[PDB]
């Protein structure tokens, strides 16, 4: 009973934290991509200005 | 089964399968509905989960997304010329993204 | 014990389900921040044109 | 139209026949050697069992 | 084409001489190897016998 | 055997191999995985290769693993382990059926194949074998020859025996010792010094 309860805990952690960590790489790569995009938007904007 | 998420590949797949047409008619449709200038999109009965990859469809006017499992309305920011929209038979609980 | 074994495999089934479910959301979410990138750069190319 | 080859190759095949006959000759020589061994086996065996009953 | 077949009639017979004469080779070599093995065995036997 | 050992090495367990043979339809039918594995025993309900689970334990264990006569053989064995000798044995005795038997035994090769402390203690007996390099049952009258790498039977010789060892091509320093034994009628030791 005790080892199966710990198995419930471990694999609930697997499911919940695995899909939250997929959301985490989604957050990290979305921040990197959008920040690079808006930086390029900025540089092209001063090119527009000059 | 797995609800796949909606992208440009099945968008052009639906553009392909909506009209069989002929060869000169197919060239006419190539000149008529470009990826920028698709007049109408029909994506029904695919089990659509999340609306995405509609940036290229700038001149889209009619969009059909019925009989699916879309839960949140999003990704319609670039359909400024959209006139007809079908989001029926979905899992939408809150109206947003319009 | 048979219950605990039963919820394990049931949650593993729902875990696989929501795994491919919003894992495919996250990958095409990377593709949607990428479509934001490419749309912004194409709009910039259009306005400098 | 004319053009035959294999009559001339019977010179090589007659060399093959001579090789066959000579090969039979040397294998008969080693047959004689193996036979000489077989007679000395039966001679040695004869001497040894007669020496056993003595 | 005649005389090569004329020789080939007895080339087959010499090809039978290839078969049966070379077949005896391994048999007699096995016989003589086992024979000399028997020689050495019975020679040690006859030494102990002579003592 | 090679294919089954290959699959044993490919999968960490036949738990995992039969899990791979388990499709999802059995998973949501049975709602168990170990019970599914016991169902996917054989092609009975799967694509599992013919390897039992206990046979897999045995196979992965195997992969993980991978009288003056006794005194005379003891010194010959110590010289063989020192590696400066290759030695052979002449045995004259009778078997359990009672026929008179003469054997020429590759002692060092037989040492390398199996341990001989049992032979020294007497629980096993050095007997002439067809797997030995020369075997001769006097009533059977059949000479059995083996081409061991320790000693090679010749293709043909008229005069005397020529047994070859691969390192020294001696078909050199052979000492002959005949000793009286109780279990065996006659025992002779030939020692070819390396």
């Amino acid at each position: 009973i005790q080892e199966l309860k710990n198995h419930l805990h471990q694999v609930l952690k697997f499911s919940e934290n695995s899909l939250v960590r997929t959301k985490q790489e989604a957050e990290k790569q979305q921040k990197a991509d959008f920040r690079a995009s808006q930086a390029r938007v900025a540089k092209i904007q001063q090119e527009i200005l000059q | 089964m797995e609800p796949r998420v909606m992208d440009d590949d099945m968008l052009k797949l639906a553009v392909g399968d909506q009209g069989p047409q002929e060869e000169a008619g197919q060239l006419a449709k190539q000149e008529g509905i470009l990826f920028k200038d698709v007049l109408s999109l029909q994506l029904d009965f695919r089990n659509i989960l999340r609306i995405d990859n509609l940036w290229q469809f700038e001149n889209l006017r009619k969009l059909q997304l019925d009989n699916n499992i879309i839960e949140k309305i999003e990704g319609l920011e670039n359909l400024a010329h959209l006139v007809w929209l079908d989001l029926s038979f979905n899992n939408i609980e809150t109206i947003e993204g319009l | 014990i048979a219950n605990l074994k039963d919820q394990l495999q049931e949650m593993k089934a729902k875990s696989n389900l929501e795994n491919r479910y919003m894992k495919t959301n996250t990958e095409l979410q990377i593709a949607q921040t990428q479509k934001k990138c490419n749309r912004t750069e194409e709009l910039l190319v259009e306005e400098i044109e | 139209l004319h053009d035959v080859d294999f009559q001339q190759l019977k010179i090589e095949n007659a060399q093959f026949l001579e090789t066959i006959e000579a090969r039979n000759q040397e294998l008969t020589q080693l047959k004689l050697s193996s036979g000489n061994t077989l007679q000395v086996l039966n001679a040695y065996k004869s001497k040894l069992h007669k020496a056993m009953e003595i | 084409l005649i005389d090569f077949e004329q020789l080939k009639i007895e080339n087959q017979t010499f090809n039978e001489k290839i078969e049966e004469r070379n077949e005896e080779l391994l048999k007699l070599r096995s016989k003589v190897t086992n024979s000399v093995q028997v020689i050495t065995h019975v020679k040690e036997k006859l030494h102990f016998m002579d003592m | 055997l090679k294919a089954l050992d290959n699959i044993v090495t490919q999968f960490n367990a036949y738990e995992d191999f039969l899990d791979s043979q388990i499709t999802t339809v059995d998973l949501y039918y049975l709602e168990d995985e170990t019970l599914a594995r016991q169902l996917v025993e054989l092609g009975y309900r799967g694509t599992g290769e013919r390897v039992k689970r206990e046979d897999f334990e045995a196979r992965k264990a195997a992969i993980e693993i991978a009288d003056n006569f006794l005194t005379a053989l003891a010194m010959r064995e110590e010289d063989n382990r020192s590696g400066k000798l290759s030695s052979v044995i002449f045995i004259r005795d009778r078997n359990s059926h009672g026929q008179e038997i003469s054997g020429y035994i590759d002692y060092a090769h037989r040492l390398k194949t199996e341990d001989f402390e049992v032979y020294f203690t007497g629980k096993k007996r050095l007997l002439p074998r067809p797997t030995d390099i020369s075997f001769y049952n006097w009533d059977a009258d059949i000479a059995v020859s083996n081409s061991s790498p320790n000693y090679q039977v010749i293709a043909d010789n008229p005069e005397g025996l020529l047994f070859r060892y691969k390192r020294d091509r001696k078909i050199d320093n052979s000492t002959r010792i005949t000793i009286l034994t109780e279990l065996y009628v006659q025992a002779v030791i030939f020692d070819h010094i390396s």
